[PDB]
């Protein structure tokens, strides 16, 4: 059961650091480098640097000299990436990722040298200078044979926001869009339902609204 | 050094070969043969393709090959399946105990259809407008290929000011989606006949009105 497990999303402000962690699993950790790479959203992969769990030796990209502070574990397998003086365009998707040390040896071995075979699943550090919000939920009032209703989740901070219908019964006709990010630095989002007509002066429909950052969670009924 | 250089894109047709190209410098890709290429699915971690140049992990498909001439290097796929499709990223050691990817290659493969977004606009809801904020809300889906442009007018003039559009995001059955807010005030929302959202897919234009009553 080889794998590299990264701790939790991360909401930062501008100017502060970010510790960012990776448990391996499975394998001989003082084998392999640990590389870590981070990718903005929509972006490519970048690499940032890495650390040999030998010696703690590291090495990273000139641009991040002075900010990234890569340690290691060795007892409990776990490598750690320190970014500091943060800023908005460090926001993305941060890796682990192992890479052999050496390109063969005594012991037979797969000797992937420098193809990182395995990854973590990835760390959202999200840098923001705006403030933890909770959402204003609208309903979205139905108006050939289907309707579409929906509900209109406005200006939250941070990600995430989880939505269902009449407490998850309703997933027919359901589509959720993915938030967008307003020039407030506050996100939106809205749910739809696509529902036939004839059902409208009959079923009820209630979005549930779940912010857990805020403790904001709001069941809104929509009716015509 | 600096980022390595590929293709924005290519795209084949299923059961053809394509190749994507990776160049560097004579001090990289031109001096050791370390360049390792992964293959990226939506939300998902990068995964090791090719490493040395042209060698395979176990377990990756014998369709995908390496190869390299002078600074660049090259990934090779043969016989295009739909899963194939993807972003393609070499990377290289770059001397100086430094590595480096490449900018990264969507890779397409075409023959899936062409369809036109629906699209849903609602007005500000009587709750907001009591609240004293107004939100028109555009709501785009199922339209391939990905890219959609959303202009809004009030009455016939242009608005660009209050607009926010998120970039399409793929959905479960492989079309994309997208949405738009126009911001108003309520005294702006009551005062024109109607406003209008107006969205672009390959040339083709689907248009939703509402209007204040």
């Amino acid at each position: 059961q080889v794998q590299l497990v990264q701790s939790g999303a991360e909401v930062k402000k501008p100017g502060a650091s970010v510790k960012v962690s990776c448990k391996a699993s499975g394998y001989t950790f003082t084998g392999y480098y640990m590389h870590w790479v981070r990718q903005a959203p929509g972006q490519g992969l970048e690499w940032m640097g890495w650390i040999s769990p030998v010696s703690g030796g590291t090495n990273y990209a000139q641009k991040f000299q002075g900010r990234v502070t890569m340690t290691r574990d060795t007892s409990i397998s776990t490598a750690y990436m320190e970014l500091s003086r943060l800023r908005s365009d460090d926001t993305a998707v941060y890796y682990c990722a192992r890479a052999p040390l050496f390109p063969t040896g005594v012991l037979a071995g797969d000797y992937y040298y420098y193809g990182m075979d395995v990854w973590g699943q990835g760390t959202t550090v999200t840098v923001s200078s705006a403030s933890t919000k909770g959402p204003s939920v609208f309903p979205l009032a139905p108006s050939g044979g289907t309707a579409a209703l929906g509900c209109l989740v406005k200006d939250y901070f941070p990600e995430p926001v989880t939505v269902s219908w009449n407490s998850g019964a309703l997933t027919s006709g359901v589509h959720t869009f993915p938030a967008v990010l307003q020039s407030s630095g506050l996100y939106s989002l809205s749910s739809v339902v696509t529902v036939p007509s004839s059902s409208l002066g009959t079923q009820t429909y209630i979005c549930n609204v779940n912010h857990k950052p805020s403790n904001t969670k709001v069941d809104k009924r929509v009716e015509p | 050094q600096s980022a390595l250089t590929q293709p924005a894109s290519v795209s084949g047709s299923p059961g053809q070969s394509i190749t994507i190209s990776c160049t560097g410098t004579s001090s990289d890709v031109g001096s050791y043969n370390l360049v390792s290429w992964y293959q990226q699915h939506p939300g998902k971690a990068p995964k090791l393709m090719i490493y040395e140049g042209s060698k395979r992990p176990s377990g990756v498909s014998n369709r995908f090959s390496g190869s390299k001439s002078g600074n660049t290097a090259s990934l090779t796929i043969s016989g295009l399946q739909a899963e194939d499709e993807a972003d393609y990223y070499c990377c290289s050691y770059a001397g100086s105990s430094t590595l480096v990817f490449g900018g990264g290659t969507k890779l397409t493969v075409l023959g899936q259809p062409k369809a036109a977004p629906s699209v849903t606009l609602f007005p500000p809801s009587s709750e907001e407008l009591q609240a004293n904020k107004a939100t028109l809300v555009c709501l785009i889906s199922d339209f391939y290929p990905g890219a959609v442009t959303v202009a809004w007018k009030a009455d016939s003039s242009p608005v660009k000011a209050g607009v926010e559009t998120t970039t399409p995001s793929k959905q479960s059955n492989n079309k994309y989606a997208a949405s738009s807010y126009l911001s108003l005030t309520p005294e702006q929302w009551k005062s024109h006949r109607s406003y209008s959202c107006q969205v672009t897919h390959e040339g083709s234009t689907v248009e939703k009105t509402v209007a204040p009553t």
